C-alpha cells in the first residue's frame, strides 16, 4: 500500500496494549514517544534537541504494531510534541520512499543532492517535516520570520516563498526555511510537489 | 537524529 504525503502521514500503532497516533518519519533515526510507562528494563538516554539534548527512556526489543505490521525494537520515552516512527522501526515492516507519484531504501539516512540557489546540496527527505528547513545560507528575495518547533523546542527561521529547488532530478517550487540547522530538510510541502510517496 | 519540524 502507497501512503501520499498532502497530509501528516499519521498511522494508528498498537504499543503495551495501547492505541496510539504516530507520525511516520524518516527524518529520524529511531521511534520516539510521547510520557507513557512501559514494561521493561529502560536506560536513561540523551537525544537530539533544538538547544541542546533532551533526556528520554530507552526501551529495547518492544512490540509495536504499525499499519498491521509487527516490530519489535527500541522505543524511547520522552519529551517529543509528537510520537515518532523512526527508521529504525520503519525498515523493519518493510517501508521504502519512492516516486509512486527510484527507490530509496531507509537503511541509512534518505540523504539527497539538491540543488537550489543555482546551489548544491545534501538534504535529508523528511516525511515528519511539515515543511523544508535549510542550513543558512543567502537566498535572494523577500523573507519573513518564523518559529518552527521540534524535539527541544522552537527554532528562527527565515520563510521564503516560490524557492525553486532541485530533488533527484526534479523540479520543485515553493516555501524554504532558512535557519540554524545542522541538516537540510527537505519536507512533504516539497515532497509532494515532485511525486514521493511512503510505500510498504 | 530525530528531525522534524512541525
Amino acid at each position: 500500500p502507497q501512503i501520499t504525503l498532502w497530509k501528516r502521514p499519521l498511522v494508528t500503532i498498537r504499543i503495551g496494549g495501547q492505541l496510539k497516533e504516530a507520525l511516520l518519519n524518516t527524518g529520524s533515526d529511531f521511534t520516539v514517544l510521547e510520557e507513557m510507562n512501559l514494561p521493561g528494563k529502560w536506560k536513561p538516554k540523551m537525544i537530539r534537541g533544538i538547544g541542546g539534548f533532551i533526556k528520554v527512556r530507552q526501551y529495547d526489543q518492544i512490540p509495536v504494531e504499525i499499519l498491521g505490521h509487527k516490530a519489535i525494537g527500541t522505543v524511547l520515552v520522552g519529551p517529543t510534541p509528537v510520537n515518532i516512527i523512526g527508521r529504525n522501526l520503519l525498515t523493519q515492516i518493510g517501508m521504502t520512499l519512492n516516486f509512486g507519484g527510484p527507490q530509496i531504501t531507509l537503511w541509512k539516512r534518505p540523504l539527497v543532492t539538491i540543488r537550489i540557489g543555482g546551489q548544491l546540496k545534501e538534504a535529508l527527505l523528511n516525511t515528519g517535516s511539515d515543511d523544508t528547513v535549510l542550513e543558512e545560507m543567502n537566498l535572494p528575495g523577500k523573507w519573513k520570520p518564523k518559529m518552527i518547533g521540534g524535539i527541544g523546542g522552537f527554532i528562527k527561521v527565515r520563510q521564503y516563498d516560490q524557492i525553486p529547488v532541485e530533488i533527484l532530478g526534479h523540479k520543485a517550487i515553493g516555501t524554504v526555511l532558512v535557519g540554524p540547522t545542522p541538516v537540510n530538510i527537505i519536507g512533504r510541502n516539497l515532497l509532494t510537489q515532485i511525486g514521493m510517496t511512503l510505500n510498504f | 537524529e530525530t528531525f522534524y519540524v512541525d
